[PDB]
């Protein structure tokens, strides 16, 4: 039943008595459900240490991964260039999933095309698919560039991207001068961030490999900034703002900020902003190239150091206080511009906030996950705040990155209880937070289920989730946030301290039970 | 086939099989066999509602995968699949069956998932369903539906053929093709069981493998999604002689008509119960119409089964595919929002719902009035422009 | 008892068994506590409509007021000027309370002095106190200006501020040219915002009344912006940023943003930034004066219109979409500058966020309170969002302001169930949210207790509090937020929609009971 | 560090003042001599503040409503006058209580007369009677009403005593008028005195002829403990594990009933001498009840106070005291072993109101910390007599210190930690010196007793050794 004045959606409509009776009869008559005592026993077993050993003995089964496949990162990288059309050579369902994923995260239109390779292409390849797709895509969506990645089927059948593009240009499907950079993005190697690296390196190779004769390092008095796989618009904004404050000439290569934040004014813009082709062509002339996320831009670093001859600085991600300081000092050294008083005042205000919130932030325990650079920056920032990142999970991290994070943890007294897990998924982390319960989790929306599981064990066992990372699906407009620089550090500190304060308020809201600690002033 | 490089909404066979058909089976564990991407992008993407303890006896919103790497591609993943099945048995003992949904590389590397499934199922006495639903097969999710239906037929539907212990009643019906998006199947089931009928089976939405096995015992098969289940309905008519009929619970007129049509297949007691249910629900949807039709009368709708509710609210559907409003997916939602037209997702019901039934009609009308008459759409042009 | 590995603070230390037994023994043996059945009966009665009628029949008792006294706002106004010391003529307890209040809201030092009027001055007046205090303050804290307000003691006694300042200057206690603007701030008249208006009018009159002979309107080509009583630093910043983007000369009179956000860099800054005396002197030369919060700047508006001859534009607070739009059109008309593409893009992005979140924001009910302009801006924004502000409470609002808010509500279909309450306090609002339960409340930290009360009735009766306004004591660094302009509307919208989504997540986190609606995507 | 250096520092700090202010403020700064008993020959206190010098003192209303009367949970306390005084003092003090707020407890609530101009011009006695009627109507489970006068009440000639008499007689309710106008006295100290006199004259003698309370030889009353963060509960659990019966608590988590039962106790354990010595002396002279001061800050003071209290009773209480001390020795020994190596040798400067500047020195010394400067907002000369022997030789003492004076002393002495109120916290935090709130315990605590000592050590270590203090200087500056 429904009431017209108060219409109930599925919650709490399905909590009504008739629906409960119908569901109970369905379950007891036809579902053959296990007894509720058996379900409770199995759940309690899954929350135990022995189940944790069984879970960590896994070698072939992945449950709830914390990563995606390369072409998603390749598409995100391609979206960062001016009037550039992402094009995945292979199966269409991959492109549908990529567009849906980015649509749900950014709440924005996401442009990506596929050449719709079918069973026939499993025999003679997708050469005809490449020709028809390039021709039709250029004719219909009129991009200045088409950036080509691959699906897993194309990598398995061994499609040669370069030869297919050359034949498409030779047979007149597309003009020979039309820029079509490509990158092989095998979805069974690495993850989405690897795809971002591959796509960016392919585009840089396309525009700069054959034009190095006239290039002189530091002739346009600019610094190249390579952001990497980045799903916070505020991060691009803060890097650009901090560089402009310093008066430092910069080129943000693969900037998707404009196309991921198109205003609603009555018209749909397929393309907006982004790195121009002239910027990519002039990139070797810069003083240097700074990689914002060095741990998934290895191929890009190799190309920039080996072709552009840029001495890429060994910089951490500009996350937290110390690493933002190092980034600003290195930018000052490269460009010669002194750090302005505005940035010094912003740093002092961040330090003021840390000082104000340190009592509530001290000793708190966190289980966190995400991409390597973001995770390591979060670990550094938590160590700066006196927090304890007990469970550090990076499904797409490697041994060298784990070594770096362990070195970071060893330098701080708050990294004593920390452990880094590479190759593990969110089921491993669910076991970890059941057996060694932290105060909070930090991660994407997929962690919301872990919290639910903890709440099933008991309110005292519940580990609340803080949504920093990618993807965030169950909250709106969190992609607009910042995690880089002093501004990102301030936002993250505010989020952490206020999450602690909401949790304390919830725990002390019981009148005559716990409300003696329901302080007005905190 | 789809024209290359034109930007299709269309999904793949894997999305049709795992995402649509097999996935909502709650007590079964579904393995996305292959690289991580397909499983990760489809995890909890569809709102096929269910009742259970996720991770213990229900696994719908979880993502199990083989996480294929280069070594698995080069040397095959059959040994990996067998080890994965052993680990699934070890860590999820209350699973009542395993499905193995193939991804694109599985077919191309010559993996024999059928032999692995047969051997492991014989060893563990468990039903393991190999589904050859590689994404490159076919041109859309329709072949995924067909392959999933064939898998259901070959591996699940007929394992209780000899069984007779089930006590069948003359009013046994099975809901087929209703995936319980936002609780739609529950809202249909409440009306059907208010009619005196007994929904023995309801798959895939909030569906159990046991009630899939109990489907050949029902007296009538009520098919909502004809496209994804016509194959199994036809096979069930040919093999078990069970009549299957289509129904529509979208909008008060359509659900009244469907209830009468379904009751006409049974004796007069069911027809009397149908009349009682229709009379009982008449004031509710009548009041909903009185409230919301003046707000939505004379409004044109474009879309890409549901026309009945729109017309019952006073709307005019001037566009459909496979204006004052556009109803489509998430990939077109923001594109149409930026051109300034109010938009509704007709795949997840904009995370609202249910929409089927008399209860769902109130939610549907509220949502249409909310989106179409929202003040945000009149604030598009800056006053200085 | 404590374990040194996990030391418990008061929560949850006092939940231990021995503390529970000790508290029970104390209550049963010595407190003569009412029976728990009687207590529950009385609470349930307080949640009813009959109790609401009794509560709203109040005429002499005020319970949990939503306002402060004039000298607090006067001190805040004085804080907005360069090297200006706030000086409250009267008793020191008021100054201690003002400084503590602003310290807890801003988490920053707040400088203010008193002349310590003692009962020996309760008969003879505070002339000697004024002389000694002015001399001591100027000698010790070296301000370029001393801005004088009064406590209730001095107002009741009837101390003549003008004569006392003149006698202090005449007797050589302070130099004749030293600026000592003053204002009478009776704490029994109006509220803190009235004090801000009185202090600003005193300073403007001091610096301008005797020098209007050479003033010409529009000669400096600037616009005067009067913020009023403002406790969000982001509001000052957003006004300055929007005006700078438009290329509009402006003079933010009483800008306390710098002094309330000093960096923590090893030194203490008593003074920072602020409106200069040259700016205040040249203010009459401006084209016009725009009041950000006109409903508590009546005296300032009267003075500006009658003395500076500025035709003050009838403008609402720049809150929400339409009012920010109107503010930008008016500023463009006054200054002649066009509205740049960046502000148009920001408006379009705010509209985009509105269209993204309208499904979750539509039909939600809110009980809100605060200062008059803040709450009318909040009501207007909520109407723009499709929300229903069912309970609008303004303890310091008047009848004409209520007429304005009712007119605002009448223009919207979503203000049909909205009621405006002036002269009512938070106990009235508690009765309102019990008898007519909204989805959320919007207000200061004082609302948290209301939420606790609602939670005592039941989880289905709990009304969550969204902390927007002044003061916020139980959360950290929310004073850095923005509520004005497109950016302020963005922040408010994000907070509202994520509050709704967090509440929905909490309601549907019950495993096998409500988690059927625990959607990953929302 | 040396006495001559401290005196020279005092002189150069005083150099900025005008002549009258410098002459007055010279008498309130001193170099501690622990061998001096009469501090009147060394320091001067309980005098009016110098005008316009950023004093930290509150008012008499703060000392009465905010300190003594407010913590009483079953009583409703009316801030009589305009809205400011009640609004700024609402829930700002963490005097913890157990109860149902709004029904039978009203501590965190703000009741006020909300004086308008008409109430100033024509008086508010009629408004006060109407307000009492409204309070009775809307809060039936209150056990009494107190009327704390704000500044205008005394000046406009209001007679709250007559209204309290009439309404109490009519409603059979204990209505206590308190003339605690802010302009009275020089600080919160006269507020304490006025509140104590009000308690004596309106509450304490209610059950003088009542003999229905079964009294035991072990009846004690805790006086001057306002349960800041639960401190009174941490003291009470220790006292009751010792075999004593805590009949009353003054006034944190205190009820009017146990205040009325205080004349029946055998001993008065006074924690805050400054705020409740008046009522302790009155109870001694009227009911013959002995009173003794006790300190529960840190294990050393806690053990010494427990033994001193147990020495007032039979040998069974002494045996139970030894049992409690033996029980709690491992806990605070582990706390010390964990935290003292982190805090050993660190110098602390304190400036709190009237008792804690000397009471918390033992707890700090239990962790190896040294207090180099202490001072009071509103203490009297007896408090300084008690303080001088507690502080070390040649340490700094300040009475009613100014903001400028405190800043200059901190800049010169450069302590490792400062413990003061919210008005100094951010000043000294921007200066790079770790700060602890010694009024509200930085929204932590309790600090009394052994559990309180564990919390105190954790807080001191967490703030003093926080990494944020190594980051105030930009690496490029
Ligand atoms: S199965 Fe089909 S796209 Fe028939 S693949 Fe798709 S839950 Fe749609 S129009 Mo999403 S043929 Fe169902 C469908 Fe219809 S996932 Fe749902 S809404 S009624
Ligand atoms: S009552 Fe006094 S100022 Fe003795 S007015 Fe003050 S809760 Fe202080 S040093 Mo705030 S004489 Fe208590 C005090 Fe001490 S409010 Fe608390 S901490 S032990
Ligand atoms: S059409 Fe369908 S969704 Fe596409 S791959 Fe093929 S089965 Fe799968 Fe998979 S990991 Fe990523 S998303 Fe692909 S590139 Fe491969
Ligand atoms: S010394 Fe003390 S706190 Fe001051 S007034 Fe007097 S009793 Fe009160 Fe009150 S309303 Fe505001 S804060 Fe004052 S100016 Fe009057
Ligand atoms: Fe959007
Ligand atoms: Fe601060």
């Amino acid at each position: 039943s429904q009431q017209v004045d108060k219409i109930k959606a599925s919650y709490p409509l399905f909590l009504d008595q008739d629906y409960k009776d119908m569901l109970a009869k369905k379950r007891d008559g036809f579902e053959e459900k296990y007894p509720q005592d058996k379900i409770d026993e199995v759940f309690q077993w899954t929350t135990t240490k022995e189940y944790q050993e069984l879970n960590f003995q896994r070698e072939a089964l992945t449950v709830n991964p914390a990563k995606a496949c390369q072409p998603l990162g390749a598409v995100l990288c391609a979206l960062g260039f001016e009037k550039t059309m992402p094009y995945v050579h292979g199966s269409q369902g991959c492109v549908a999933y990529f567009r849906s994923y980015f649509n749900r995260h950014f709440r924005e239109p996401v442009s990506c095309v596929s050449d719709s390779m079918t069973e026939d292409a499993a025999v003679f390849g997708g050469q005809q698919n490449m020709k028809d797709g390039l021709q039709n895509c250029k004719a219909t969506y009129k991009p200045d560039m088409i950036a080509v990645s691959t699906t897993c089927m194309a990598e398995v059948i061994g499609d040669d991207l370069n030869a297919f593009i050359n034949n498409s240009k030779k047979e007149g499907f597309i003009p020979d001068e039309f820029p079509v950079p490509f990158a092989h993005t095998p979805s069974f190697v690495g993850s989405h961030v690897t795809g971002w690296d591959n796509m960016f390196e392919g585009i840089a190779r396309y525009f700069t490999l054959k034009s190095m004769d006239d290039k002189v390092v530091g002739s346009n008095k600019k610094i190249n900034i390579v952001p990497g796989f980045e799903t916070y618009l505020g991060n691009f904004r803060v890097i650009k703002r901090m560089l402009s404050e310093m008066g430092v000439g910069y080129s943000l290569l693969s900037d998707p900020e404009e196309v991921l934040d198109t205003p609603a004014d009555g018209q749909f813009r397929m393309y907006a902003g982004g790195t121009t082709q002239e910027e990519m062509k002039d990139a070797p002339n810069a003083l240097n190239t700074v990689l914002l996320q060095p741990w998934h831009l290895e191929k890009t670093k190799k190309f920039v150091e080996g072709t552009w001859k840029h001495e890429v600085p060994k910089l951490n991600i500009p996350m937290g206080l110390d690493w933002t300081d190092e980034f600003l000092m290195k930018v000052s050294e490269i460009s010669g511009q002194p750090i302005p008083a505005s940035l010094t005042k912003e740093r002092g205000r961040l330090v003021d906030m840390m000082t104000d919130s340190h009592t509530w932030l001290h000793g708190k325990r966190f289980a966190l996950w995400g991409d390597p650079d973001f995770v390591m920056g979060l670990v550094k920032f938590l160590l700066e705040l006196g927090c304890e990142p007990v469970h550090i999970l990076c499904h797409n991290g490697n041994k060298r990155w784990k070594k770096a994070v362990d070195a970071i943890l060893a330098a701080s007294p708050y990294g004593k209880n920390a452990t880094v897990y590479i190759g593990k998924d969110l089921w491993h982390l669910r076991s970890l937070v059941f057996t060694d319960k932290p105060d909070f989790m930090i991660g994407n929306s997929y962690g919301k289920f872990i919290q639910r599981d903890t709440l099933h064990k008991g309110k005292e066992f519940e580990v609340p989730l803080i949504r920093i990372g990618f993807p965030i699906f169950d909250r709106h407009h969190l992609h607009r946030s910042t995690t880089l620089g002093y501004e990102g550090a301030m936002q993250i500190l505010t989020t952490l301290v206020n999450s602690i304060l909401e949790r304390l308020d919830e725990e002390t809201r019981g009148m005559q039970a716990t409300d003696y600690n329901h302080d007005l002033v905190r | 086939k789809s024209q290359p490089g034109l930007m299709t909404i269309r999904g793949c066979a894997y999305a049709g099989s795992k995402g649509v058909v097999w996935g909502p089976i709650k007590d079964m564990i579904h393995i996305s066999h292959g690289p991580v991407g397909c499983g990760q992008y489809s995890r909890a993407g569809r709102r096929n509602y269910y009742i259970g303890t996720t991770g213990v006896n229900a696994f719908v919103t979880m993502n199990f995968t083989s996480d294929f790497q280069e070594k698995d591609i080069v040397f095959g993943g059959d040994k990996k699949l067998a080890k994965l099945i052993d680990e699934v048995e070890t860590l999820f003992p209350l699973n009542k069956g395993i499905s193995v949904q193939s991804e694109c590389p599985i077919g191309l590397i010559g993996d024999d998932i059928e032999s692995v499934s047969k051997v492991k199922g014989a060893e563990l006495s468990k039903t393991i369903v190999p589904v050859r639903c590689e994404g490159f097969r076919g041109v859309s999710q329709s072949l995924g539906h067909h392959i999933a239906n064939d898998a259901v037929r070959d591996w699940v539907l007929g394992k209780r053929d000899e069984d007779t212990t089930f006590a069948s009643t003359p009013y046994d019906v099975a809901i087929i093709g209703d995936y319980n998006i936002g609780g739609d199947a529950w809202s249909s089931r409440i009306l059907l069981e208010e009619m005196g009928l007994r929904c023995v089976a309801q798959w895939s939405g909030d569906g159990s493998i046991s009630e899939i096995e109990l489907t050949p015992k029902v007296k009538l098969n009520l098919v909502h999604c004809y496209r994804s289940m016509n194959y199994i309905s036809r096979h069930m008519e040919e093999k078990y002689g069970i009549p299957w009929m289509e129904y529509n619970f979208f909008g008060p007129t359509k659900t009244i008509e469907s209830l009468r049509a379904i009751a006409a297949k049974f004796d007069e007691s069911i027809q009397k119960k149908c009349e009682e249910v229709i009379a009982k629900y008449k004031p509710e949807w009548e009041a909903v119409v009185a409230k919301y039709r003046p707000r939505l009368e004379g409004k044109r709708v474009m879309l890409y089964h549901v026309i009945g509710a729109y017309e019952d609210l006073g709307m005019e559907v001037v566009g459909t595919g496979y204006p004052d409003l556009i109803g489509s997916g998430i990939k077109e939602k923001f594109i149409f929002q930026k051109m300034g037209i109010p938009f509704r997702e007709m795949h997840s019901w904009d995370y609202s719902g249910p929409y089927h039934g008399f209860d769902g009609f109130a939610i549907f009308a509220r949502d249409m009035d909310m989106t179409l008459n929202n003040p945000c759409w009149k604030k598009l042009q800056a006053p200085w422009e």
